[PDB]
Formats: structure tokens, C-alpha cells, sequence
């Protein structure tokens, strides 16, 4: 058997949350062979939940669950920022761990994100470049439209960050040559 | 007129035994019991049979066949048999 | 305080059967079941397989019976990874762990601090370094890099604080690109896939 | 296999000598066994 | 021992004796015995 | 990687019951037969016994069976050879062999780098070094020295190229000579067995 | 108790039956005992 997650599920600070874990199976010894993992972004996963009626040592007792059939559920009480992150529920009943599809974990908090411009410098112009950079930081919702002007404006970013002071972050490079950019802009940014 | 192979896991593929005093039984029932595949699930320190040949069992029928599951130490596994006698054999489990 | 460090990060082209390994320490290794964990960027864990330290006894699962053979050096506790011809997908991150007194032996109590496994035929091109009207605050380009673990550090990392790093941006030519800023300086970058250190003020 | 077969192997065909996983870390059921069968005939043959 | 004794076997006679070597799985040495059935007792050797 | 060495050389009088010691490591020296193969000056190879590390099960030459006796030890990986009433025709060259996954368990696979056993009654005699129209090169003179293993080395080893070593000749007196050229300086004489070091320049 | 059932001491026979006093610190009671290991199980008073 293999297990299924929901793949997205949403929260708020201070409020409760549920994961549910289906597909699990039962042997001779009771069906209590059932495990969650939480993993944070870049970093390892953290084993949170064992033998479900129990607890690790060290790890908040805001976490529980319990077994109803072939189905368990993760519940948290107090959600708050460090909470997160993904989570995984395993189970090792056949002699075998198995892990779910996943779930993700997204909370409400307060949303204006921040803009900064920085010029290329003389060394790129040099080597026939012009890399102008535009950063966006300090927004709260996972979404971020970035443009440029020339008339609207190759140019690439990227919408996910790390999540060091509790805030979201982007970034955007607009490639272009020497030529064309002391030919003329300015950074347009949109978000919610 | 049956094909679905016996589940011969979870028994042997357990990952853990139940105590002596509450020994696990499980029911098994309307299934083909192919005895073959349980000499490679894993090693066997003792087979012992009685009554039923240990080779000789894949050509037999049962009415109902239930697999006790439990973990004892290594110096009272004689104790385990029909008539023997023992602290598991008095109180944990005994066969008839 | 037991450790369960394991070792660097490594890139190899497909076909050269490179070798993962991990030290651990605080607990008697001789009787707690170590194994490893496969997770790809982006989707859940997959169980390899597990190893016994005292007798190497060791548990595969039927998707990993053949492409992994998992070794450990009971003398010295350290567990040992080997593959054999290695394709473009086998890139993922492996994730160590350990039986401990948590629950049963299959149970997983502890893990690593993982390590990336990188294949690709890009040849490991090396990166391009380049300097950044906010003054406050400077910052440096780093470009034209394939390997995306790359590691930036500002005045040979005398600062440390007041230090951002934006994440890395992929080009239309199969490029990455990052920005490391700083609050206000020399910027070094440091790439260990590609061997290649180069150093630039703002 | 109802199919023919041939010199290689087949969906309903395979070779049928398998080979021994023996390892030294396999417990008591698993490990490799001399055995010596010493077959004697004691009758009244001319004995040798 | 089948027949003689594994003790008294230094004062008797035989016709002729033939050794058979092979080696075996742990779990399957209950199998070499006349009458065993088995994959070794029905496609590798059989006592009769 | 799997490395065996085998303890330094040693050169005792006959009786003292000396003792060499085998050492190995990047495998589990749990599985694999190691033993042990005698060699004389000027004759072939001569087994002497293996031991199998994973319990006390040994197994000896029909010629090694009281003259000499194997040990090993499992929790450390090594191996121990023991000799008793030593007499002058027991100096010979010990090397140390292992199972190993070539073939089968008495097919010896590796071998060690050797350890030499010199038995004598001569009480290991202090040698002695002296300096050597060459216009060029220069040399040292090495005598009065029972053991062979002597080794001579120019400016503490920093000296390589254009060195060479021609071989001993045994005096009528019952003492070794040999002398040692370099291409053009202290020549470095150390007397191991003796421990006795002298430096002289030419 | 090892091998002898505690209430059926009283009724089963016996060839020889030895016993052996001593004190030790209240820590290491669990040392004394078949496979245990310890200063007091090592050093001063073994089980087989």
C-alpha cells in the first residue's frame, strides 16, 4: 500500500489545523505503527510524532493525533510561524517505512513589500554585459509580479525565498547589454 | 474455486510480536496457503510438527487455521510443545 | 551530545559511482539500525534500505535492492553509500538515520544534516563574479554557474551580520544567478562544485 | 510457460539453476551446509 | 544414522561406500532424509 | 580502502619468545580467513596457518603445529603471531595474507608489506660509518654491522634524486659493508635495530 | 528465580543445592544475574 496526503493545506496564527494520512496498514501487534516527520525548508526532517498516543522528548506537546481505522490525523493546536513547514506521516507496520505524498502547511499572518535598485557595474559593461538587479523583499503572501520599464519590458526571477525574518524576499536580473542600457529604466513592481 | 494467495505477511513480516501473556491470534480463512514462500521470508531456528508432515503440507485442506505471534527467550523455547512444562508453559501460554 | 554528521556535498558526471559516507558518535554503534533515506527536490522520502553495525545484515527495500549497496565500518562507526552506474535522475538529497531508544528498531529517531548528490553532463562550468545607488547598503552579482549550491561570504567572512543573500534566479540559457547583499567590502565567493574561488570588491 | 522458448530467457521461461545468496550475516536457516551422505549396503556381498 | 549405529560403525563391513558432497541451505537440511519432498528432495538429490 | 601492515622488524636472541602483530582496517575483519606465510632467505613461500577472526576456530601446517601459533582478536582487528624456544633456523620473512572477495576462503587474496625476524646470537653489534678524483659524486662507508636492515639516507631524506645504494659485502670477519653514492652533504646512517643514528659529512 | 518455578521449590527434588551470601551496594543488584555484566558480575561473582 502507499500512503496519500493532501498536498496543500491552510491555517491561521493561533488557531487549530488537522493533516490527515490514509493508506496505512495494520499487522499482527496492533495498528499503532504510525509515525510523522516534520521537515523545514533546507533542512533535515524532525521526527515529531511516534507511536501516536506518545511523544518524543524535547518537542512541544502541542502536537497530537490519534487512529480512526486505516486513517490517522496530525492535530495542532496554537498554530504560530515556526509551525510552517512541511510534514510527513510514515508508517512501518510490514517491516517496511513508507512515506506519504507530502503536505504543505500555510498560515495567515500580516501582509507592502520592499524595493531596492542597484546599477551594474563598470566590470560588466567591460565584458560586454549589463545586468540590472531589482529586490523585493519584506512580503508576507506567496505571490509577486515583477516587471520593468523601458513601455513595458531577456528577464527571469523567482518567486519563493527563504524565510530567515519571518518575511518572503524575490529577486529579478534584467539582462541586456552595454548598449542598451545606456541607450535609456526603472523596476515596477505588483503585489496584492 | 479460490486464487487469492494467503497473506502470509504480517505475521511473519511483523515488525513487532505481541507479549506471551497476550499472544496475538489471527484468523485465516478462504485463501490458498502456499507454505513454500515462508522458508524465504526468514530463517528458521525450528520447525518441529506435529501431526501434519512439515514437507508434505501444500496438498491439504483446513477448516480454520490461526497463527499465534509471541517473543520468548532463547533458554525456554523447549517450553513451547505439546505437554511440556515451565513458567510459559503454566502461565503465558500452553499447548494441548 | 550525539552527532550523526555526515559527509560533504559531491557532483559527478553519470557513470562514476561516487561514495557518500557518515561519522556518528555519542551512542554505541554496535547494536542501533543505520540506514539512509532518498528524498528528491520537491517530493517525499524514500526508504533505501537499512545496515546492522555489529552484523552487516542489511534490509532492502524492493525498489533499492539493486541500485544501492549500503556498507558500514563498525572499527571506525561510519556508515558508507555505493552506487553503480549512476543516470541523470539518480541526483537527490540522502538523508541518514538511526534506530535509537525512541521506539522500535525500524522506527526512525534521529537524522543527519543530509547531503546533496549532484549528477549532470553540464561539465560543472565555474561561475563569474561581479560588483553591484543605494548609498546604504553594497551588494555583488555572482553568474553563468550550473551548480546551485554555490557559497558566498563577504571580507573572507569577518561579516557576518547585516548579511543577505538573495536566492538564485535560473536564466533562459540554462544559467543560475545570485545576489548577495550587505548592510553598510570585499565579497567572496566560494564555489566547491566547481573548485573555483573568486574574489571581488564592491 | 504454453510458448515456446529458446537460448535466452522469457516471460514464461527462465533458467532453471539459481544461485545461492549465501552471506555470512544471514542468522541460523540461511548459512551454508556441508552435508556427506556415506550410503552403505551391509549384506551378505562379498564385503571390500 | 539410518539403520547402523554412528558409534558401532568401527566393526562391521560394507560392499561398497559412496560419499556424496553437496552443500545445502540451512533451512532445507530437513530435506536430505528418505521420503522428503522439497525443491532440493524433488529436483536436486532424493534418498530413496 | 582496504589497507593491511604488519608490525615493525625485529631481531631477538634465540629464546626470548618475541611477538609480531598484524593490523587491518576498510573491511569487516569479521568474515575473511587471515593467516600467515613464512619465507627463509633464499627459499619459496611456506604456509604456516590461518585464523578465522569471527571465533576461535584455527587452523594450522602439518609442519606449524607446535612450532608456532596464531591469534587474533575480533574487537580491535588484529591479528597476533607468538613464537616459543626460538632457534637460528626461525629468521625468516613473515608476510601476513586475507581471505578477500576474489576467490574462495583459503585462496589468499592481499598480502601485507612484510616484517623481517632476524634470530642470533651476535647481541645486535653497533655499526659504524665513515666517509668515502671523483672530479662528480660523493659517498659514505657503512661497517662492522651484524643486522641487514640497515638503512642509509642523505641530508635527513631531503636528497633524492642522483642517490644510489650498492648492495652489502660480507667480510671475512664475519661483518657486513655496504656504501651509499649521490650525484653532486651529511649522509644519515640510522641503525634500527640499534637505534643508533650517526651523521657524518664527506 | 531461573529454571525453578518459585512456589514449586518447596516439592521438587534437588541432588545438591548451594547457596551463597554477600552484601553489595543497593546500585548494582541488577548486576548479579545470568548474562548481566558489571564490576560485581565480572570480578567478584559470575553466572553462567
Amino acid at each position: 500500500s502507499a500512503l496519500t496526503q493532501p498536498r496543500s493545506v491552510s491555517g491561521s496564527l493561533g488557531q487549530s489545523v488537522t493533516i490527515s494520512c490514509t493508506g496505512i496498514s495494520s499487522d499482527v501487534g496492533g495498528d499503532n505503527y504510525v509515525s510523522w516527520y516534520q521537515q523545514h525548508p533546507g533542512k533535515a526532517p524532525k521526527l515529531m510524532i511516534y507511536d501516536v498516543s506518545k511523544r518524543p522528548s524535547g518537542v512541544p506537546d502541542r502536537f497530537s493525533g490519534s487512529k480512526s481505522g486505516n486513517t490517522a490525523s496530525l492535530t495542532i493546536s496554537g498554530l504560530q510561524a515556526d509551525d510552517e513547514a512541511d510534514y510527513y506521516c510514515c508508517s512501518y507496520a510490514l517491516s517496511r517505512v513508507v512515506f506519504g505524498g507530502g503536505t504543505m502547511l500555510t498560515v495567515l499572518g500580516q501582509p507592502a513589500p520592499s524595493v531596492t535598485l542597484f546599477p551594474p557595474s563598470s566590470e560588466e559593461l567591460q565584458a560586454n554585459k549589463a545586468t540590472l538587479v531589482c529586490l523585493i523583499s519584506d512580503f508576507y503572501p506567496g505571490a509577486v509580479t515583477v516587471a520593468w520599464k523601458a513601455s513595458p519590458v531577456g528577464v527571469e526571477t523567482t518567486t519563493p525565498s527563504k524565510q530567515s525574518n519571518n518575511k518572503y524576499a524575490a529577486s529579478s536580473y534584467l539582462s541586456l547589454t552595454p548598449e542598451q542600457w545606456k541607450s535609456h529604466y526603472s523596476c515596477q513592481v505588483t503585489h496584492e | 474455486n479460490i486464487t487469492n494467495l494467503c497473506p502470509f505477511h504480517e505475521v511473519f513480516n511483523a515488525t513487532t510480536f505481541a507479549s506471551v501473556y497476550a499472544w496475538n491470534r489471527k484468523r485465516i480463512s478462504n485463501c490458498v496457503a502456499d507454505y513454500s514462500v515462508i522458508y524465504n521470508f526468514a530463517p528458521f531456528f525450528a520447525f518441529k510438527c506435529y501431526g501434519v508432515s512439515p514437507t508434505k503440507l501444500n496438498d491439504l485442506c483446513f477448516t480454520n487455521v490461526y497463527a499465534d505471534s509471541f517473543v520468548i527467550r532463547g533458554n525456554e523455547v523447549s517450553q513451547i510443545a505439546p505437554g511440556q512444562t515451565g513458567n510459559i508453559a503454566d502461565y503465558n501460554y500452553k499447548l494441548p | 551530545q550525539m552527532q550523526l554528521v555526515q559527509s560533504g556535498a559531491e557532483v559527478k558526471k553519470p557513470g562514476e559511482s561516487l561514495k557518500i559516507s557518515c561519522k556518528g558518535s555519542g551512542y554505541t554503534f554496535s547494536y542501533y539500525w543505520i540506514g539512509w533515506v532518498r528524498q528528491m527536490p520537491g517530493k517525499g522520502l524514500e526508504w533505501m534500505g537499512i545496515i546492522y553495525p555489529g552484523d552487516s545484515d542489511t534490509r532492502y527495500s524492493p525498489s533499492f535492492q539493486g541500485q544501492v549497496t549500503i556498507s558500514a565500518d563498525k572499527s571506525i562507526s561510519t556508515a558508507y553509500l555505493h552506487w553503480s552506474s549512476l543516470k541523470a535522475s539518480d541526483t537527490a538529497m540522502y538523508y541518514c538515520a538511526r534506530q535509537g531508544d525512541l521506539g522500535d528498531w525500524i522506527l526512525l529517531g534521529y537524522w543527519g544534516q543530509g547531503t546533496l548528490v549532484t549528477v549532470s553532463s553540464a561539465s560543472t562550468k565555474g561561475p563569474s563574479v561581479f560588483p553591484l545607488k543605494s548609498t546604504a547598503a553594497l551588494g555583488c552579482l555572482v553568474k553563468d554557474y550550473f551548480p546551485e549550491p554555490v557559497t558566498v561570504s563577504w571580507n573572507s567572512g569577518a561579516l557576518t551580520s547585516g548579511v543577505h543573500t538573495f536566492p538564485a534566479v535560473l536564466q533562459s540559457s540554462g544559467l543560475y544567478s545570485l545576489s548577495s547583499v550587505v548592510t553598510v567590502y570585499i565579497c567572496n565567493v566560494n564555489h566547491k562544485p566547481s573548485n573555483t574561488k573568486v574574489d571581488k570588491k564592491v | 510457460g504454453n510458448r515456446p522458448c529458446n537460448g535466452v530467457a522469457g516471460p514464461n521461461c527462465y533458467s532453471p539453476l539459481q544461485s545461492y545468496g549465501f552471506r555470512p550475516t544471514y542468522g541460523v536457516g540461511h548459512q551454508p551446509y556441508r552435508v556427506v551422505v556415506l550410503s552403505f549396503e551391509l549384506l551378505h556381498a562379498p564385503a571390500t
